[PDB]
């Protein structure tokens, strides 16, 4: 990420078949496999790297990195249920308590007597 | 004062100015010309340079019909054409990105007349205005500086009117989508040429207009070294 | 590495001595040898026959206190001819070419017959000495006037190294052996011979003074004064050893003077302790081990460069004061021992002197932190630091150098008071040998503990100490010291710590049973100010409590009750300066405003809030396109706002926050662009109208943008939250990028710089806008006082009438580069810091030739790699190929986001660019004349308004500062939304619009903000103009003048200016008053 | 007060 956030992603997508398709398969050639896969590791770098940590599971939640690879890939192959299965994280930065409260929104004590 | 006419041709045409409080006979000069031009859009203008602040066709109703009364000429015009005050409209950025819904100085404007008889009349006038200024200033007109236009230009912090707005949006998308349909049946439509020529289209194209675009934007390989006699002597003579 | 050595060299060149003043100098003390050994011998003398001796002579004794009295002083004096030598620099030849003027120290042994085993005790060498030199003055001066020499010298004592135990005799000479153009002064060292005293008694832990307690102090200065020649023969044997050895030594000490540092004490106060001696010595030491297992560290090999990195990271990353010390042998590895004296100690068991004494541990603490610095300056690969390093002098203003400054005036000061002198003692005295070393420690120490890890380092300073004196008087004569104390005032200077110089409560030891000393010394220390507290986590502990205000910092009341309760009840302590620079930011209207801090964002917090509830709505609802992504771009966003956000003040220029909606990428989206712009709006009509149904409690209203050229169907949805706050939406599609590249394209040749702009502008808004924000305010959590510094920062150009062509981002990253690239300097830590590195940089700024790119990064990835700094260099020396004089562009500003350079910093006017940077260097030399006070900062920000053509008076006819949220008020919005405009400033676009109309005849400006810079009801503001030098003289009549004109011949016009003042009245209406021309 | 005469050849710098 911008904040020097190390993380992987993983995408999982399947082929589907067309409204009026009577073959019982709808498989997709190897090319296709590879296009698609192409395409779906160049959205993914892109939303990671224009965006931070706190953006990005911003993200995750309405599920917006989903739908945007679906209108990338349409002309390659209809595709089904694809989502971004997984989302590790690798390697952290400085730890900054600053940036920490505002992504939360100090106290004075109480006299003891 | 004494200066009446311009050597070039520009007719000296001074204005009384507005009295404020801020400002306790201090003048604005106009300077015109008969513009000729064989286009009938240009035709029975009347070149101008200087124009005041914000002047529109009301400022200049006001001006002649001032001189018609004085002078008692009949002179109507129609409109005031080319009148960029802030140079916002020198370029038309519809007309560049598309041709769909557009076919298409400074300080100055050209001041259109009804007829050939409304700016010769206004010209007879106009030369007669302008020798006052040498002889009796007092009675040189006065702009207003102030009209509906100028009030609602001023007006900067106003919300528009989402009911005018939303019928703006909506003739604009119905007359779009029609211009938008009627070039992509054009294109695909089998165009031929009267000699038997079928042009090509891709499917997906939209505008006969993008093809011609995209015309005006747009053997070493497979040639052996060594294949023939002649090559390899020549081979073998930069071998010795 | 070859441009650092070709660099190196030309430096070296550049400060070389010319050697025809070395033979001056030389021809003069040659002859000055000649006349020390006519001065004859003396007999034995008390000192009631020297005190007669010397009763009725011009010269004086100078007696180092405490002065010997009858009693004690039963020991007698005599003069013999002592051992002439010459040492120092100039020994060795490294010496070179200073403007101020350098010193040749000429070294006198006293025979050692004069001394007896035992007179290092109780300042016996040292009154020895004392009349040695007063003798030697007295037979120099009628020698000097009998040789006709007196004519051009002038002869005073002073003290070597600001050492008060060690006077000395200082020859200067005024305008054939006159070296007034040589720029040299001979100093008369008179040390002892070596080893008169057993080393082994001088030791740090021995004491010396009977009164028990040690005398560090006392015992250096007699033993390094023995020891002279020694250290000359050893620095003369690793010259020959290594070849480098004359080169490295200038390096460091040019390095060193940059930083203020000097070989003079520091237990007095000033910043020094080491100097090119001390910097030799270490790399001397260096050169013959080092490393824990005495294996050596640099190498007679090495070069200029090698020998100098060296001595810079064993400093960096070796501690020598409190957990480690070296030790080395000068007559035998040089060996770091981990073990710590707690003071800086580099040891010579061959001669038992600590080199390092006079040198504190406040400023050796400093010294390291300079050497950590330029070591990762010297690593740097990608940026050339030779400049920074050796060639920026950053002593030159305490306040740039330094985040606070506080000024203490001592009571009764013709002798402190009595109560305060009592506290010096007998004690101290024997470790403290005068009251200016005590007073500089007892300042240090309960600073130092009372602000605790609030401050990363502490100077504190003793302004106006002189070192220098008449022969006629015996010690140095204060104006205000009346001979009691050698100094005006004490000032502290602070290098505070961002992260928790505002903390609220001083933590401390927690709570036990039986009180731990710890906890003894804390409540000692604080007095009634202690206190035991609770917290949520449970936790009982020893803490202090103070309160936050937005006027001053809490350390300028921590210093203030501590330094009043255990140095005196009558001391006054002041920094006005920073109080004034508070002030300067813009008050908010917001519960508890004044004792909110100026680190404190909550303001900007709520703001986001208020945004996070209207993202929930906006996402929700159903439209025919899913929302990509919903973008804040405003200057809130970012922490940049000069006003903070305050709820339903609707008349600050910066209330609605630009928001960028984008939907998910579809084919359906029109190719035109004015259909695109009207599609765009349609989505914001039904996003309106859900909003309105769904969520009435929001208000919303449409208006018209016309900031990108010719695109003149953007239209921006206004939504007005509940809790006060305003956002503006405007719709991002991808097909719109392409679209303008594509009018760039078809545009005619001429037409197409024109349109690229129009593009330039776009891409500002929309997508260069995102990463903007995005980066500036996540960096801006590291750098705590960046948001207060811009904010001032922006308030000071406004006041000059300069935030109207000066783009907010440019500011922004103007504003940022003393914090990103704060070399030579550290990071700023105070706002009065912060603001002046700004203006330090622009007026050291020549943009024509220098462009600026930035890394926009966390403090030590995304930082600016070779290959892409030279990219950017690249782009600048192109543009300026084609714009060499700076016309077209003056700025380059370029990072990561922006690898063009050109974005943030086209169209500004080249008489705005140069008045920006003529401010700047007016206001640096403002500074240099008259030092920083009341007066100098009110100067700073009132603007001239006297250079400009003619000056417009308006007035607005509300008052707009409490609808501004500045706190010297509405609490909702008006029922009809064309109410708002009633309460609104035009004047921006007064200026803007008149601009396009007089671009090529006048330059206006006026001030954006109105509630901030205009009075106390912040109603007034002013239009200033310019006439270019053309229409300001006659010009012949043209159809292309584009000027309003009046005619004086029948080819001849003038600027019609008094019809130009009408079109500005006409167009201000009521807002405007008067005119002056 | 902080005056400086416009410089419009940029001789400022
Ligand atoms: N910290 C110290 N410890 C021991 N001896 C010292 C120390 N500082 C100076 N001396 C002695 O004093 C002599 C002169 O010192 P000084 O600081 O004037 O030398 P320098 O480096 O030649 O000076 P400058 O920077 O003025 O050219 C040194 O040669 C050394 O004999
Ligand atoms: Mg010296």
């Amino acid at each position: 990420t911008s904040d020097d956030y190390v993380l992987r992603i993983f995408a999982i997508a399947f082929t589907r078949k067309q409204a009026n398709q009577v073959k019982r398969h709808s498989y997709a050639q190897s090319s296709h496999i590879r296009a698609i896969r192409k395409v779906i590791s160049e959205i993914l770098t892109k939303e990671v790297q224009g965006s931070t940590l706190a953006q990005l599971t911003s993200k995750l939640i309405p599920e917006v990195i989903n739908k945007e690879i679906e209108n990338a890939t349409k002309d390659i192959f209809p595709l089904q249920n694809i989502h971004v299965r997984k989302v590790k994280l690798l390697k952290q930065p400085k730890f900054d308590v600053g940036a920490l409260m505002a992504l939360h929104g100090e106290e004075k004590g109480k006299k003891v007597t | 004062e004494d200066i009446s006419a311009m050597k070039n041709g520009f007719i000296v045409v001074p204005f009384k100015l507005p009295d404020h409080k801020a400002l306790p006979a201090s003048l604005h000069f106009m300077f015109a010309k008969r513009h000729q031009s064989s286009n009938s859009n240009e035709s029975d203008c009347l070149f101008l340079v200087n124009l005041p602040l914000l002047s529109n066709i009301e400022h200049m109703k006001k001006f002649v019909g001032q001189l018609c009364g004085k002078y008692d000429t009949v002179s109507h015009v129609e409109e005031l054409l080319y009148n960029d005050e802030f140079g916002l409209h020198e370029v038309d950025l519809s007309a560049l990105t598309s041709d769909l819904m557009s076919s298409t100085p400074r300080n100055t404007a050209l001041l259109k007349f009804v007829d050939a008889a409304s700016i010769n009349n206004c010209w007879n006038a106009l030369k007669k205005y302008s020798n006052l200024h040498a002889k009796h200033p007092n009675e040189l007109f006065e702009w207003t500086y102030t009209t509906p236009s100028f009030t609602t230009f001023v007006n900067f912090y106003k919300p528009l009117d989402i009911d005018y707005l939303k019928e703006d949006i909506h003739t604009h998308m119905a007359i779009f989508e029609q211009r938008e349909a009627q070039a992509q049946e054009d294109v695909q439509s089998s165009i031929v040429d009267e000699d038997g020529f079928t042009l090509v289209v891709g499917k997906n194209t939209k505008s006969l207009n993008s093809i011609r675009k995209k015309i005006l934007n747009k053997i070493d390989k497979k040639a052996k070294k060594d294949f023939y006699r002649f090559q390899v002597r020549e081979r073998k003579k930069q071998e010795i | 590495s070859n441009i650092f050595k070709l660099q190196i060299d030309e430096l070296l060149e550049q400060v070389k001595l010319k050697q025809k003043h070395v033979l001056k100098v030389e021809k003069f003390l040659h002859k000055l040898y000649d006349i020390l050994q006519e001065i004859p011998d003396w007999e034995e003398k008390s000192l009631a026959e020297v005190d007669s001796f010397f009763k009725n002579k011009i010269v004086s004794v100078p007696f180092v206190d405490p002065k010997p009295i009858p009693q004690n002083t039963n020991y007698k004096f005599n003069y013999k001819k002592p051992d002439i030598s010459l040492i120092g620099s100039f020994a060795l030849k490294a010496g070179i070419y200073q403007p101020n003027g350098s010193s040749i120290d000429t070294l006198l042994t006293m025979p050692k017959e004069l001394f007896e085993k035992k007179d290092f005790l109780n300042f016996r060498c040292l009154h020895k000495r004392s009349v040695y030199l007063a003798y030697l003055t007295h037979h120099l001066l009628i020698l000097l006037k009998k040789d006709k020499l007196d004519s051009f010298l002038q002869l005073e004592y002073s003290y070597f190294d600001n050492d008060p135990l060690l006077p000395i005799l200082r020859i200067s000479c005024s305008k054939d052996y006159n070296f007034y153009k040589t720029r040299f002064s001979i100093n008369l060292l008179i040390g002892f011979p070596y080893k008169v005293f057993e080393p082994k008694k001088l030791l740090p832990n021995r004491n010396c003074i009977r009164i028990l307690p040690a005398t560090p102090l006392y015992n250096f200065s007699v033993l390094s004064s023995s020891t002279h020649e020694n250290y000359l023969k050893y620095l003369y044997k690793t010259k020959k050893q290594t070849e480098s050895f004359v080169e490295a030594t200038v390096l460091g000490r040019l390095w060193l003077q940059q930083r203020g540092f000097s070989s003079n004490m520091s237990h007095s106060g000033s910043l020094g302790g080491f100097g090119t001696f001390e910097f030799t010595i270490l790399m001397a030491a260096l050169l013959n081990g080092g490393g824990i297992n005495s294996n050596k560290i640099l190498l007679h090999g090495f070069s200029s460069y090698q020998l100098f990195k060296g001595v810079i990271k064993y400093l960096a990353t070796m501690d020598l004061c409190h957990d480690g010390h070296l030790q080395f042998h000068s007559n035998p590895a040089s060996k770091y021992i981990d073990e710590g004296f707690q003071t800086p100690t580099l040891f010579d068991k061959s001669t038992k002197v600590n080199i390092l004494t006079k040198m504190t541990v406040s400023s050796y603490q400093i010294l390291k932190e300079y050497a950590g610095e330029t070591l990762r300056m010297l690593n740097n690969v990608v940026q050339d630091q030779f400049s920074n390093i050796f060639l920026t002098n950053i002593s030159r203003f305490d306040n740039l150098k330094y985040d606070l400054c506080y000024d203490v005036q001592l009571p009764l000061g013709n002798n402190l008071e009595t109560s305060l002198a009592a506290t010096f003692g007998s004690m101290e005295r024997v470790k403290f040998i005068t009251l200016e070393n005590f007073l500089a420690h007892k300042i240090t120490n309960v600073a130092r503990y009372a602000l605790g890890d609030r401050i990363k380092y502490i100077q504190i300073e003793m302004v106006g100490q002189k070192s220098d004196f008449p022969i006629t008087k015996r010690k140095v004569y204060s104006n205000t010291g009346g001979n009691h104390f050698n100094f005006d005032f004490v000032r502290v200077k602070l290098i505070v710590n961002p992260s928790e110089c505002d903390k609220l409560v001083t933590k401390g030891p927690a709570h036990s049973e039986t009180m731990s000393t710890e906890a003894a010394v804390f409540k000692n220390f604080w007095g009634i100010k202690s206190s035991l507290r609770r917290f949520k986590d449970g936790s009982i502990t020893h803490c202090c409590v103070w309160s936050t205000s937005s006027s001053e910092p809490i350390i300028s009341s921590i210093v203030n009750f501590a330094l009043q309760k255990h140095v005196s009840k009558k001391a006054q302590i002041s920094n006005e300066t920073i109080k004034k620079f508070h002030n300067f930011l813009p008050l908010p209207n917001l519960p508890s405003s004044a004792k909110t801090s100026v680190l404190n964002l909550s303001s900007f917090f709520n703001l986001k809030k208020s945004f996070d509830d209207l993202y929930k709505i906006i996402f929700q609802m159903k439209l025919p396109l899913s929302v990509k992504s919903i973008l804040p771009v405003g200057s809130a966003f970012r922490y940049t706002s000069l006003c903070q956000p305050v709820p339903f003040a609707y008349s600050d220029p910066d209330f609605f926050q630009d928001v960028i909606l984008e939907f998910e990428t579809s084919p359906k989206w029109p190719d035109e662009i004015t259909s695109l712009e009207k599609a765009k709006t349609a989505f914001l009509l039904k996003i309106q109208e859900e909003l309105s149904a769904n969520s009435s409690t929001y208000r919303s209203f449409f208006s018209r943008d016309e900031s990108i050229p010719y695109n003149l169907e953007i239209v921006t949805l206004n939504i007005l939250t509940p809790e006060g706050y305003g956002f503006k939406f405007r719709v991002l599609t991808e097909r719109d990028e392409i679209l303008y590249l594509r009018a760039i394209a078809n545009a005619r040749n001429e037409l197409k710089p024109e349109l690229e702009a129009t593009f330039l502008k776009f891409t500002a808004k929309y997508l260069a806008s995102v990463r903007h924000t995005r980066t500036l305010e996540n960096i801006s959590h590291s750098y705590q006082f960046y948001s207060p510094v811009v904010r001032l920062f922006k308030r000071w150009l406004d006041t000059h009438l300069l935030l109207g062509h000066i783009t907010d981002e440019l500011a922004e990253l103007i504003a940022i580069k003393p914090f990103v690239d704060p070399a030579p300097y550290f990071i700023p830590g105070s706002l009065e810091n912060g603001f002046l590195k700004v203006l330090k940089f622009i007026s050291q700024w020549n943009w024509k030739d220098d462009p600026l790119i930035l890394d926009l990064v966390k403090p030590e990835s995304e930082r600016l790699t070779l290959a892409q700094y030279k990219g950017i260099q690249m782009n600048f020396t192109n543009l300026r190929n084609s714009d060499p004089n700076g016309t077209h562009l003056q700025f380059f500003v370029a990072s990561k986001n922006d690898p063009s350079g050109i974005l943030y910093s086209s169209g500004i006017p080249l008489p705005i660019a140069t008045r920006l940077t003529a401010l700047a260097k007016v206001a640096v030399n403002l500074l240099q004349t008259h030092g920083l006070n009341q007066q100098t900062i009110n100067l700073l920000f009132t603007p001239g308004l006297k250079d400009y053509d003619f000056v417009v008076d308006l007035r607005t006819p509300i008052g707009l500062k409490s609808s501004c949220g500045i706190l010297s008020a509405p609490s909702n919005f008006p029922e009809n939304l064309n109410d708002l405009s009633e309460k609104m400033d035009p004047t921006y676009q007064l200026v803007k619009y008149l601009n396009l109309k007089y671009k090529n005849s006048l330059i206006l400006s006026s001030r954006k903000y109105i509630g901030v810079n205009g009075g106390e009801k912040g109603d007034k503001n002013v239009i200033t103009g310019l006439i270019k030098p053309l229409f300001k003289g006659a010009h012949k009549f043209r159809v292309n003048l584009d000027c309003n004109v009046k005619p004086v011949d029948d080819e001849n016009v003038i600027l019609n200016k008094e019809a130009i003042f009408h079109e500005i009245a006409a167009f201000g209406n009521d807002m405007v008053i008067n005119f002056e021309t | 007060s902080l005056s400086a005469g416009f410089d419009w050849t940029a001789s400022i710098l």
